[PDB]
């Protein structure tokens, strides 16, 4: 009607505009970069255990 | 501006509420009902200490 | 937002001529009548387009679609196409 | 006739997940503690449920 | 449940005759439609199926009816029958109530609020 | 304004932040900033009404009343005695009233104090509001004549019940 | 001003099939599956000739229905049969009657006698006999 | 440990308590561990559920966080050894059972 | 202390003003899913104000 | 009412006095100018109570109630005037100064200082109401329902004239409400239980049971010209108040038989309020919600102790307002749309947008969103009854969920599509729909600022 920024189809796979896809290559890091913290520091369990506590003796 | 689309809207109307509970404590016998210290040492605030 | 015109339709009609193996792409291109190319011709012609097009293809739509263009009329009646 | 250019979504989308993965790692971060934790989790008995969802 | 609801059954050649029951209503949709198409009407259509429905539901029931059966007056077993059963709940209440009211006490002391 | 008696809570005792880091808190830089941005057009505006409003006076004044019969006067089927003694029993209910929600914030001001402890300490406000209400709708609670209020023909029958019943039928009493 | 049967009367056997269709055309010449037998039973408050129920119903659904407007919205012209309980109201589908669902709720009835049971954590089952031993049972020393 | 005899004053939430509320107590090493103060315990704003044991440890850790403002940690380690304090009193009482299963049965 | 609960009911109060706007007493150019994202953008900031007064 | 019955009788001879087409616009104009000397006089303080000259007037002291009465002569002249010019000037005249002659019995009742003048201000209706079904109404079978508008109400009241009078000779005299203070107790006999019986159940054919009241979807379904009286109507039922002056005294202590009553106004508050989810007629839709809520208040009197009358109080004027603002919905859709039958009415909520927001409020006040004058009432009846017993809330709670759907039973049947018809029925909802359909609103919320006038006693 009034803009043609992207373009119609007949299933030829139409480009992006390559912009876009900056920002969603960055978000894919930061998400990973917040694989630091899972494990360094954060552990399962930071508790200690109990050894079956039998001796009543 | 950014001049006074917003002072029209968020800075005019601070003066006349903040009038409505100076004017408020002074009349009604319970104003702002405010709770405790919650204090574990002893302070400046105070004279003792708590160890 | 994508508006649609006339050609649309005059592209894909004559498209799946050529799209079904059965028949050749030497036919008539608006009026070839069907008869001369029970079931499955009068609903596996459009069958395509009940994958591509696919509004359900109510019962009164056999009956007058052995004219090839006279499927393509009542579509910009039902589709609403411009002027 | 697929599109998605319009940073009137992208101011949204931005906005939220930059909230969204920090959202109980700030707030619960910062908090005056009210219960006691259970501290004590077994053999056997206590990370299984994420096997669950493995499966 | 509610229902089946039988979408198929068998023809061929069952009442040849049968048909052009919507030779009925064909001949009142050409009396629709004429009636509808018209450059000056300026109003509803009178519709006497509709005429017919309301008046021959909210009135002309009574001087259908007749109290010759018993379903008819059957009735009396949805009427006054739940309405003895409010009272023989509610007289069973509010005097047990009483009594633990009068004797002995339960309440709170500060139920000035009631 | 008030009378502290009537409201009563302990002082404040209001603690000092400690801070103890150098690290940079934002409270320094909150309250240093926000005070003067309502003082200018509230407190200055306050004061120009202060003046303004000490122009001229106006009195209203205080409304008290005439009580010379109490209950007993006077002969049963009456009219002109049995009226003043209506005026009498009704404005000495609504008095009654609003004495109990002096009582019942009182309770409120213990709870939003404390809070955590709340309940085994300020060593009152459980008990005497439950020697106020308790003894409230025994005589003084025409239940259930309130509906007609019971205008010095129930109100002192109640206790009729409480002297001639109560007190003497719990034989031997 | 419409008098000539303007609604149903005494009926159902005062020359029914001069009722259908002198006037109220539900059947076409009284035989239609619509003639004015249908007073269900009578003797009561019912619809006396009635052009009125049993005819063919449990939906008015809006359907395709193209051949007028014909199914709910748009008025055809005299079909009236049942009304005021089918705006909100369909025709049956795929499954059938078969009430699963208190079958399906009774699988919290197998369960409900396991809400009688406890559920301490630590430590495991051994249901045999008394040596599990739940509560306190002598002193420190 | 606790629970000798004779709460004089009428406080219900029973705070008004004889010495502090264990989870069971004590039962047997040690048979009386004590707890810390009561007159700072109603005092300094501390809920109940709060009254058992390592608690004048927690009354120090949580004074930091206030002490230390703009801080995510105040310090990392005194939750570890709260919790060691927690977790080895913990350890102390699951050895009712073995006990339990020990003592109770026929010798 | 007092504005602890004062900024609250500015918030409890800004809310009006599209609706007080309604009225057509000299109402802005019409933009007005534009004016309603402004007149909640400025208060989330306010809101954030309470928030670190508590938690002290 | 020093001088309130007396200005508004001059306004008689002014209809036939005037002009031609003037006579509508002079009526308006001097009707409102009584409604501040209504509003001035009034209103005062107010400790038991206020006795206001002599014996005619009690000023409406423990319940005011009389503001209500004064709104709807200048409020149903701008409705009347949809269609009722088709007649002769003198008869439309006429048309007009029996609607106001209505006003001056109900100015002095409601008020009425006594007993003895109320039973003929009880009764001095139901002459101008009678003669408004009959000429210029709607479609026939009028006559009967005129017979059932009488019959009943005149049926169940003259016992009362065979109970005041033998109170009047037996026990002083009753011009006085406030001379009732020596008041004997009545026992159980097989006479006491006829006396009060006869001081009862007139006050029942008004207000109505779940007996008796085949009568009340006659007059609101086969009604004058478009809701004209219908609205006065709305008055005449709620204003058996009288209950509230009587059973405050005057064999107080029967309350043995008091059950029957409560049962029977409580599950038959519950059904009819399900009899009309299948009618066919809108005039009829209003009337039998109308009859539910307002048998809610009955429940509410005969137990006493209050925490029951103050909401009461307010009950009363809940409907009001409200049914009598619905009948203005259903006085318009008939101009343009001549018959009532609700199913016609397919495809609306797009040729008349504008009315679209007034159905929405006036259908969610029967929904009546807890800060109204609606809800605030209905909660201290829970506040009552459950005092009675914990049973109460059961069947008194479906009534607020079975009205839920029958009020949007009605809003949903405006959205449809395509109307199939209508040539007719174009006219946008011009100004006389409009300005009327307001004012109703309008001072309803403006009650539920303060509302402190609105309780009794209590
Ligand atoms: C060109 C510029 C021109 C300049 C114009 C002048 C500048 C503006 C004037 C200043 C403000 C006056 C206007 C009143 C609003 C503020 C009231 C207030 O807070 O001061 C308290 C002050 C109270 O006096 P006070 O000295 O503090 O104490 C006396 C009482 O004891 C106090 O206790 P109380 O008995 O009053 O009880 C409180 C409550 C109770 O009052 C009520 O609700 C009773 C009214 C309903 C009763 C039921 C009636 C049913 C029939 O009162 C209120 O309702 C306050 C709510 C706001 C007012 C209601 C607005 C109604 C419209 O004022 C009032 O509340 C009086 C109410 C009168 C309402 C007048 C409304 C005028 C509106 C004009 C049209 C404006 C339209 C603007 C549209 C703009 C585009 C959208
Ligand atoms: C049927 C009518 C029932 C009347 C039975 C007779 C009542 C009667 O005798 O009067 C009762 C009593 C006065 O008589 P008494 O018992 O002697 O008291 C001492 C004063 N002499 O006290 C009274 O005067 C009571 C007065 C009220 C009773 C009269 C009205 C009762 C009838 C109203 C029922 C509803 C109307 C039914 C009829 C209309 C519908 C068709």
């Amino acid at each position: 009607g009034g803009g043609a920024h992207i373009e119609p189809r007949y299933r030829q796979f139409p480009q992006l505009t390559r912009s876009q896809v900056i920002q969603a290559e960055f978000f894919s890091a930061t998400m990973w970069f917040w694989i630091l913290w899972r494990f360094w520091h954060d552990s399962d369990a930071v508790l200690g255990h109990f050894p079956y506590p039998d001796p009543s003796q | 501006r950014h001049s006074i689309f917003a002072f029209t809207h968020v800075l005019i109307p601070v003066w006349i509420i903040h009038y409505y509970l100076k004017y408020h404590v002074t009349t009604k016998p319970y104003t702002i009902v405010e709770k405790k210290p919650r204090i574990f040492p002893g302070d400046t605030i105070l004279e003792t200490g708590e160890v | 937002a994508p508006p649609l015109t006339l050609e649309g339709i005059k592209d894909r009609v004559l498209y799946v001529l050529k799209l079904y193996d059965k028949i050749d792409p030497e036919k008539l291109s608006v009026n070839s009548h069907f008869m001369k190319d029970d079931s499955l011709d009068q609903v596996e012609i459009i069958m395509a387009m009940e994958d591509e097009f696919g509004f359900e293809i109510p019962d009164i739509d056999a009956e007058k679609l052995m004219c090839p263009q006279e499927i393509v009329d009542y579509i910009a009646d039902k589709k609403d196409v411009y002027e | 006739n697929i599109n998605e250019n319009n940073p009137l979504l992208i101011n949204s989308i931005k906005r939220l997940l930059i909230g969204s993965l920090f959202a109980g790692y700030i707030i619960s971060n910062n908090i005056p503690p009210t219960t006691i934790p259970q501290m004590t989790m077994p053999y056997y008995l206590k990370t299984t449920a994420l096997i669950v969802t493995i499966l | 449940t509610t229902l089946d609801p039988a979408e198929y059954d068998i023809s061929s050649e069952t009442r040849k005759a049968q048909a052009e029951r919507l030779a009925i209503r064909s001949r009142l949709k050409r009396e629709y439609q004429l009636q509808y198409y018209d450059p000056s009407r300026r109003g509803v259509i009178e519709d006497p199926a509709l005429v017919r429905w309301t008046y021959a539901r909210s009135a002309n029931i009574y001087p259908n009816f007749r109290p010759n059966t018993k379903t008819s007056l059957l009735g009396a077993l949805f009427g006054i029958g739940p309405l003895v059963f409010w009272y023989y709940v509610f007289k069973t209440d509010r005097d047990r109530k009483e009594k633990l009211i009068q004797e002995g006490k339960l309440d709170r002391t500060f139920n000035i609020s009631y | 304004s008030w009378d502290k008696d009537v409201y009563p809570e302990p002082p404040r005792r209001t603690p000092a932040p400690s801070p103890q880091t150098s690290l940079p808190n934002p409270i320094t830089y909150l309250t240093k900033a926000f005070d003067l941005l309502v003082d200018r057009p509230v407190t200055l505006v306050r004061e120009f009404i202060e003046r303004q409003h000490a122009k001229n006076k106006y009195y209203y004044y205080h409304r008290e009343f005439r009580r010379v019969p109490d209950i007993t006067e006077c002969q049963e089927k009456d009219v002109l005695c049995m009226f003043e003694a209506e005026m009498q029993w009704r404005r000495d209910y609504k008095v009654d009233q609003e004495i109990v929600n002096i009582i019942q914030e009182r309770l409120k001001a213990c709870q939003q104090r404390e809070g955590e402890s709340h309940r085994q300490n300020c060593a009152k406000e459980l008990e005497q509001f439950t020697q106020v209400v308790k003894a409230y709708q025994d005589r003084y609670h025409d239940l259930g004549a309130h509906y007609s209020a019971r205008k010095c023909l129930a109100k002192q029958k109640q206790r009729m019940l409480a002297e001639r019943k109560a007190a003497k039928e719990a034989a031997a009493a | 001003a419409s008098h000539i049967t303007k609604d149903m009367l005494p009926g159902p056997y005062p020359k029914t099939p001069e009722e259908r269709a002198a006037a109220a055309k539900k059947y076409n010449m009284r035989v239609e599956d619509y003639e004015p037998y249908p007073d269900d039973g009578t003797g009561y408050g019912d619809y006396p000739k009635l052009p009125d129920r049993s005819q063919q119903e449990r939906d008015p659904w809006y359907d395709w229905d193209h051949p007028d407007l014909r199914l709910n919205w748009g008025e055809p012209m005299h079909w009236d049969l049942d009304m005021y309980i089918r705006n909100r109201v369909d025709t049956s589908p795929t499954p059938v009657n078969w009430n699963l669902m208190c079958k399906h709720l009774f699988g919290f009835v197998a369960f409900m006698l396991f809400m009688f049971w406890v559920g301490e954590t630590y430590p495991a089952y051994q249901p045999v006999g008394p040596k599990q031993y739940p509560y306190n049972n002598l002193y420190l020393e | 440990a606790r629970r000798y005899l004779g709460d004089a004053s009428v406080e219900p939430d029973p705070l008004r308590m004889p010495t502090f509320p264990p989870d069971y107590g004590f039962p047997e090493r040690k048979e009386r561990e004590m707890v810390a103060t009561q007159q700072e315990m109603n005092d300094a704003q501390l809920v109940l559920q709060q009254r058992d044991y390592c608690a004048h440890y927690l009354i120090r850790f949580l004074k930091c966080k206030r002490d230390s403002f703009p801080n995510f940690l105040a310090c990392k380690h005194e939750r570890h050894d709260w919790d060691y304090c927690e977790h080895l009193d913990y350890v102390k009482r699951m050895k009712e059972f073995e006990r339990e299963r020990r003592l109770l049965q026929r010798k | 202390m007092n504005m602890f609960s004062s900024l609250s009911l500015v918030t409890l109060l800004l809310l009006t003003m599209p609706i007080m706007m309604m009225s057509f007493n000299t109402y802005k150019p019409s933009n007005y899913p534009l004016y309603v994202k402004t007149a909640i953008s400025y208060a989330f900031i306010t809101s954030m104000i309470p928030t670190m007064m508590f938690i002290h | 009412m020093l001088k309130y019955i007396i200005p508004t009788i001059m306004l008689m001879p002014l209809t036939w006095l005037s002009k031609n087409n003037m006579i509508w616009v002079n009526s308006t104009a001097h009707s409102l100018l009584i409604s501040f000397t209504s509003l001035l006089l009034m209103n005062q303080f107010g400790d038991n109570s206020l006795n206001f000259s002599l014996l005619f007037f009690s000023d409406s002291l423990s319940t005011p109630l009389l503001i209500l009465t004064m709104w709807l002569l200048p409020l149903m002249l701008m409705a009347s005037q949809h269609h009722l010019s088709k007649e002769n000037l003198t008869r439309k005249k006429l048309f007009i100064t029996m609607l106001i002659s209505l006003q001056l019995f109900l100015i002095m009742t409601f008020t009425a200082m006594e007993l003895i003048l109320f039973y003929i201000l009880f009764e001095a209706t139901l002459v101008p109401t009678l003669i408004i079904i009959t000429r210029w109404g709607n479609q026939t079978e009028r006559l009967n329902a005129g017979l059932y508008f009488l019959f009943y109400t005149l049926a169940g009241s003259l016992p009362l004239l065979v109970a005041l009078i033998y109170i009047q000779n037996t026990v002083g005299s009753l011009n006085f409400l406030m001379l009732q203070y020596w008041v004997q107790p009545v026992h159980n006999s097989w006479s006491n239980v006829f006396m009060w019986l006869a001081c009862m159940m007139a006050f029942m054919v008004k207000m109505p049971l779940y007996g008796l009241h085949l009568w009340l979807p006659k007059a609101h379904v086969e009604a004058p010209i478009a809701g004209s009286m219908v609205l006065a109507a709305v008055l005449l039922k709620l204003g058996g108040y009288g209950m509230l002056r009587i059973t405050l005294i005057l064999n107080p202590m029967t309350d043995f038989m008091a059950y029957p009553f409560i049962m029977l106004s409580l599950w038959g508050m519950i059904m009819t309020s399900s009899i009309c989810l299948r009618q066919t007629d809108l005039k009829s839709l209003i009337a039998y919600s109308s009859v539910s809520h307002m048998a809610l208040v009955i429940v509410a009197i005969l137990i006493q102790t209050p925490w029951s009358y103050m909401g009461a109080t307010a009950l009363m004027i809940a409907h009001g307002l409200t049914s009598s603002m619905l009948f203005c919905l259903a006085n318009s859709n008939y101009e343009r749309i001549h018959s009532r039958t609700m199913i016609l009415a397919r495809g609306l909520q797009t040729l008349l947008p504008l009315m679209a927001t007034w159905w929405l409020l006036a259908s969610l006040t029967n929904l009546a969103l807890p800060p109204t004058i609606n809800l605030i009432g209905e909660l201290f009846v829970v506040m009552s009854t459950f005092s009675w017993s914990n049973i109460t809330i059961i069947l008194m709670g479906v009534n607020m969920v079975i009205t839920a759907l029958y009020s949007l039973y009605m809003l949903i049947m405006t959205q449809r599509g395509k109307y199939t018809y209508h040539i007719n029925n174009i006219s946008p909802s011009f100004t006389r729909e409009n300005a009327l359909m307001s004012l109703h609103i309008l001072p309803l919320l403006l009650l539920t600022l303060n509302p402190k006038i609105i309780l009794g006693p209590l």
